[PDB]
Parts: structure tokens; C-alpha cells; sequence
């Protein structure tokens, strides 16, 4: 009902600022409370950077839910939206 | 005050690209016309195919247009910038990107800014 | 792992692992089946060969070589002196470095037979 | 209340040598030498006795911080000769000079005594 | 006698010898993971330039240990690609990375937004960036090696 | 000092057999653990098995 369907999603695709900082945080606090991470780390022990890492490679497992004014939300996957 | 500066991407690609010297571009007429056609069309402010979401997109985006038709023009391109093909190619996608990158992101409060 | 080992090699990450051991044992497998005397069919179909090869000419010993299909990675050496002579067969092993044959370590194909003839003129 | 000591600047703590090196490989045959608990004193008679020496071809210091009792120097010489051996030939002439310039003042000064 | 473009045989390097061919002659840029694997460790690629009358053949080469049997082939090298790994020097000229990247140039293709490591940052190379979404940048970026290329070329004084 | 108790385990009136196969069903449960699959980020690396 209140959710919209992969094909008519009008959104931007691209990940703003905003949600690109909370996924961020978000991750790197999972990352810190001991959550398995999906890249492979060299020698990097920062949450944050391995969560920029993670992010880098669209392998954050996360979904942005994008609430319109009237109720309705868009469901991204933040490896499909576009990351700068 | 207009978005994406279009002399500074003109004045990059001529310095990447080495457009110096008195040779002869391979850009024809075509190219340039189809290519600034189309990348009028690409600068997405607004998604949907509703005609009315098609409206407001053309309505946003008039004086933009407006300047890239001014500076894009095929003697212009042809004689003043001496542009090549892979140096028309990289104008068109820069001009793209930068647009799709000077939009306001949701979320923005902009009463309090 | 920081270190990787494959028997005694001694490797420091995949890539060099990779690099440094499949590459080389598949380019010596490759001039193994590029070698003039080599045969991939089934065992007994080269014993026949060889066999039949062995009678029609009696006056030279010949050697061929075959896959190792029990153990991959391996080769089989069958040659018969004569045709009154067992078929005698011996292992070979794909290392990077070459063939080994009889504890003897072989650079090239060319190298692997001179040396399995002169194994042969030796213990006769 | 948060103001260091004062012998800071010129004791030595154990676990810190007095003189690292690290190379610099951004160009041929070239250090990097850290200086602890040294200042202008050192490094200035150091750098201008190095800049007069054919077989050096870069040589600089810089002081990063006032509030800290530490200089870096970058040294770069020719490809006959190894930078630390150019180091090495500069103190020992300052020394020389230095002695010789004692020995000079002394025999005015019981000259003029 | 032409010149040689040496690659790294590692597996995770952005230009292997399945894709060198399109992105540094007709500067499209393929994914190599996706692309299968070449037999053929030579290729001979064509180079258009604007300082030069004719287009210049380059031999590229992805192992020189089967290549590299005399002394005078290291004369022709004019560029070195490199995964900022150490084993790719074992067998090379000069097995010290240092030397060997002040005597010849060094490229290190990565993609924008991804961390160098340390020892590229350690080593006298170039950093070349190739977005992951935008494909219009891969002749910039390809502009930008050939610059350093022919550079190196016209001050080699080479005939052509 | 494990078994401090003095309680008379004659066979007759103590089952000693049934006490005892108790006792290695809890040692094989002791014995019982748990594993799990291995995560790999390569290229060329893939979860599969040896026929697969």
C-alpha cells in the first residue's frame, strides 16, 4: 500500500549527503559492536574507514527507506544508489 | 549566477586534450548539433514520465539551456575552441555530471540557511 | 594468511601464489601436450598404441607420454624397450621449475627425455 | 598549569634517538634526518656549510613547530657519493674550523693581554 | 625497434593484457575480472598523437622473464605498471623498486575513491584514477599516461 | 578430590553401568561443538564445493 514499487521510483538515484553520513555512522557502530564485515581489511582498524571501505565497494548491507510527504516510501539499496 | 562554469570545463579540455596547433578537427556538423540537442535533454532536476513532471523539468531548466546553446554553438565550437570528437565527448559528459552534482539533496533545511 | 606454503614453496599472498606456481605448472603442462611424444587418450588405449608401435619397429625403443588421470597434476611415462620387453611406467610430476622424473628435476620437455635416456643407458 | 619543562628542550628521553634517518625515495640517492632537541643553532651551520659543497646538490631544514625542541633536515647528494658521508665530512670540517678559530683567538688574546 | 609497455601479471591489477588493448589504444575501459583471460603474454597496440606525424606500434609485455633474455630490451622499456606488490621485482633489472622507478616510469591505475597503499606512496609513481560509474574519463585519463609516455619518448630522441 | 561423597556404590544395590554410560554421554556432549563457513574476499575465490 504505502510502499512503491522498484519500476515507478522517482527519487533521485543518486546517495545524498545526509544519508550518506548516516549510513556511515551507522555502519561503522555495527562495525564497533562486532558485525561481520564484507571486504577484506589490509590493515585498516578504524570502524569509520572500514565502513568508507565497505561503502566504497557498494557492499554496505543496508536499505535507505526515502519518506515522501503524503506517507509513502521509496526502499534504495545502497548498492544501488549512485555514491560520489 | 548559473550553475556549472562552462568556460573553466572549456579551457580543462583544452588543456587536456592539447587543442593548440593549426590542425584540422574531425568533429562534423551533425556530432555537435545531435549532441548538444541531447545533452539539452539529460539534466534531470525532476524523475517521471508524467507530462506535467515533464513540464516543470523543461520550465527548470530554460536559462541553463539558454547558456549552454549560447556557448555550445557549432561555429563557436568549430572556430573559437577548435574542440576535436574526444574533447566534444568529455565537454557533453562533464557538463552532465556537474549539473547532476550542483542539485539541492532532500533533507536540506533550508528556512533555517 | 601472511605466509602460504604449496609442499616446500613458500609464498606471502595469493597473487604470488598464483603467479609464481599455476601459471608455470600450466605452462610446463602445455609443453608437455605440445611435446612430439605425448598422447592424452586413455591408459590402455596408449599401451595399445605402444604396444603396436613397438612391433612394427622392433629396432628402437620408444617412449610416449600420457595423462595421470588417477593423480592430477602427474604424468605417466610408458616405454618399451622391445616388443619382448614389459611396458615399463613411471611418474612424472608437473612442478613449476620443470618435470620431475626419478627424484630429477627437468627445465624443458627436450631436457626430460635426453635425461630419461640416459637413466635408461645408465641402468642398462 | 600546562606549560613543559624547560629541560625539555635539551634532555634527551631514553626511548628517543638523538638522530633518525629515513630515505626519501621520491628522488635518487636522498635522506631525511630528524633531529631531536636541536634548534636554529645546529641546523643553520649545518645546512650552510653543506650548500658549499659540489658533490650536494639539495640541501634544507625547516623547524615545524616553535613549541617544540626538534628540526628535520633533507639532504640529496650526487651519485658518486652517499648522503651520509657528505654529513659526515661536514661536521668534521666545522670542527676543524672551529678549532683552528680557537687557536687563532687565543694567540691575539695573549697578544693583546 | 619498437618500445615495451611492461604490466604486472597480478590478478588484481586494473589493466591486464584481456583488456590493455582497449583501454590504452581505443580508451574504453573494460573491467578485466569479467573479461576471460588471455593466452598471449605479447600484443602490439597503436598510439595517434598530435606530436607525431605517424601512429607510433608499442609491444606490451606482461612477464619479461621470457622476454627480457638480453640486456638491450631494457633500453626499449618506457612505462611500468604496478600493483604496489615487491614480488613483481624478483627477476627485473633492478630488484629494488626505488631504482627501478626512478630509472623508468611507474604507473598505478586505481579507482577513484579507493585508498593508495604504502608503498605506492612510498615509491616515485603516477596515480591514475578511473571512475567506477562514468566512462567518458577513461580517454582523459588515458590522455593524461600517453602525455608521460611521449614525454619520455621525445626526450629518448626515438626514431619512428 | 572429585568424588568427596561416601556413598556405597555396590553393584547390588548401586547401578554402576547406568552411572557410567551417563558419564560418556556427557563427556561426547562436552565434546560437541559448533563451526561454521569461511568468508573470502578474492576474485578468483568461490564458495563451492569440490565436484562443484
Amino acid at each position: 500500500e504505502l510502499a512503491i514499487l522498484k519500476e515507478e521510483r522517482t527519487t533521485t538515484p543518486y546517495l545524498t549527503k545526509y544519508e550518506r553520513a548516516r549510513i556511515l555512522g551507522t555502519r561503522a557502530l555495527q562495525i564497533s559492536m562486532n558485525a561481520p564485515v564484507l571486504v577484506d581489511i589490509e590493515g585498516e582498524t578504524d570502524p569509520l574507514q572500514i565502513a568508507m571501505k565497505e561503502l566504497s565497494q557498494r557492499k554496505i548491507p543496508l536499505v535507505i527507506r526515502r519518506y515522501l510527504p503524503d506517507g509513502s516510501y521509496e526502499d534504495w539499496g545502497c548498492d544501488e544508489l549512485i555514491v560520489d | 549566477p548559473l550553475p556549472v562554469n562552462l568556460r573553466r570545463i572549456i579551457q580543462n579540455a583544452q588543456q587536456i586534450f592539447h587543442l593548440d596547433r593549426a590542425k584540422a578537427s574531425d568533429l562534423t556538423i551533425p556530432e555537435i548539433i545531435h549532441g548538444v540537442r541531447d545533452l539539452c535533454k539529460k539534466l534531470f532536476v525532476l524523475r517521471g514520465e508524467n507530462e506535467l513532471i515533464k513540464e516543470a523539468q523543461q520550465n527548470a531548466t530554460s536559462l541553463f539551456q539558454c547558456l549552454v546553446r549560447a556557448r555550445l554553438a557549432t561555429r563557436r565550437i568549430l572556430e573559437e575552441f577548435r574542440l576535436n570528437r574526444d574533447a566534444f565527448e568529455w565537454v557533453l559528459g562533464t557538463i552532465e555530471a556537474q549539473f547532476q552534482r550542483s542539485l539541492v539533496h532532500p533533507g536540506e533545511m533550508v528556512g533555517v540557511i | 594468511g601472511r605466509v602460504l606454503l604449496v609442499g616446500k614453496y613458500r609464498y606471502h599472498d595469493l597473487d604470488e601464489l598464483l603467479v609464481e606456481y599455476v601459471n608455470n605448472v600450466a605452462n610446463k603442462v602445455e609443453l608437455m601436450v605440445s611435446h612430439d611424444k605425448f598422447m592424452s587418450d586413455s591408459l590402455d588405449y596408449v599401451k595399445e598404441w605402444l604396444e603396436r608401435y613397438s612391433k612394427a619397429n622392433g629396432n628402437r625403443s620408444h617412449y610416449i607420454f600420457t595423462f595421470n588421470r588417477k593423480a592430477p597434476g602427474w604424468f605417466f611415462l610408458l616405454f618399451k624397450l622391445n616388443p619382448t620387453s614389459e611396458i615399463k611406467i613411471w611418474n612424472v610430476k608437473a612442478l613449476p621449475d620443470g618435470y620431475l622424473l626419478a627424484n630429477n628435476v627437468y627445465p624443458d620437455t627436450n631436457s626430460l627425455c635426453n635425461g630419461f635416456k640416459t637413466l635408461m643407458s645408465s641402468r642398462r | 598549569m600546562n606549560a613543559p619543562d624547560r629541560f625539555e628542550l635539551f634532555i634527551l628521553p631514553d626511548d628517543v634517538p638523538k638522530l633518525k634517518i629515513t630515505p626519501d625515495s621520491r628522488v635518487p640517492n636522498c635522506i631525511i634526518i630528524k633531529f631531536e632537541r636541536e634548534d636554529h643553532t645546529l641546523a643553520n651551520l649545518l645546512r650552510e656549510e653543506l650548500a658549499l659543497y659540489p658533490d650536494v646538490t639539495f640541501v634544507a631544514y625547516k623547524v615545524e613547530h616553535p613549541l617544540f625542541a626538534n628540526f628535520v633536515m633533507r639532504l640529496q647528494t650526487e651519485e658518486g657519493t652517499r648522503p651520509k658521508q657528505a654529513l659526515e665530512r661536514a661536521c668534521a670540517s666545522i670542527i676543524n674550523k672551529l678549532k683552528t678559530l680557537d687557536h687563532k683567538f687565543n694567540e691575539e688574546w695573549n697578544i693583546k693581554n | 625497434k619498437e618500445p615495451i609497455i611492461v604490466l604486472s601479471p597480478a590478478a588484481s591489477s586494473l589493466v591486464r593484457m584481456s583488456n590493455v588493448k582497449e583501454f590504452l589504444q581505443e580508451g574504453k575501459f573494460l573491467d578485466p575480472s569479467k573479461e576471460p583471460a588471455s593466452s598471449s603474454n605479447l600484443l602490439a597496440i597503436q598510439r595517434k598523437s598530435s606530436r607525431f606525424k605517424t601512429p607510433i606500434k608499442l609491444l606490451v609485455v606482461d612477464n619479461v622473464e621470457k622476454l627480457f633474455t638480453k640486456s638491450e630490451y631494457w633500453d626499449r622499456v618506457v612505462a611500468i605498471v604496478t600493483t604496489g606488490k615487491d614480488w613483481q621485482f624478483k627477476n627485473y633489472k633492478y630488484k629494488d623498486p626505488q631504482i627501478l622507478f626512478q630509472k623508468f616510469n611507474g604507473f598505478y591505475f586505481k579507482y577513484k575513491g579507493d585508498a593508495v597503499p604504502a608503498s605506492v606512496k612510498s615509491w616515485n609513481v603516477k596515480v591514475l584514477d578511473i571512475d567506477r560509474v562514468e566512462r567518458f574519463s577513461d580517454r582523459q585519463v588515458v590522455e593524461q599516461f600517453w602525455d608521460t609516455v611521449e614525454n619520455t619518448l621525445v626526450a629518448k630522441r626515438y626514431k619512428s | 578430590q572429585v568424588a568427596g561423597l561416601n556413598v556405597n556404590r555396590n553393584p547390588k544395590f548401586w547401578d554402576i553401568e547406568s552411572e557410567n554410560r551417563d558419564r560418556q554421554e556427557e563427556i561426547d556432549k562436552q565434546r560437541e561443538e559448533s563451526r561454521e563457513s569461511r568468508v573470502i574476499k578474492h576474485p578468483f575465490f568461490h564458495n563451492m564445493k569440490s565436484k562443484e
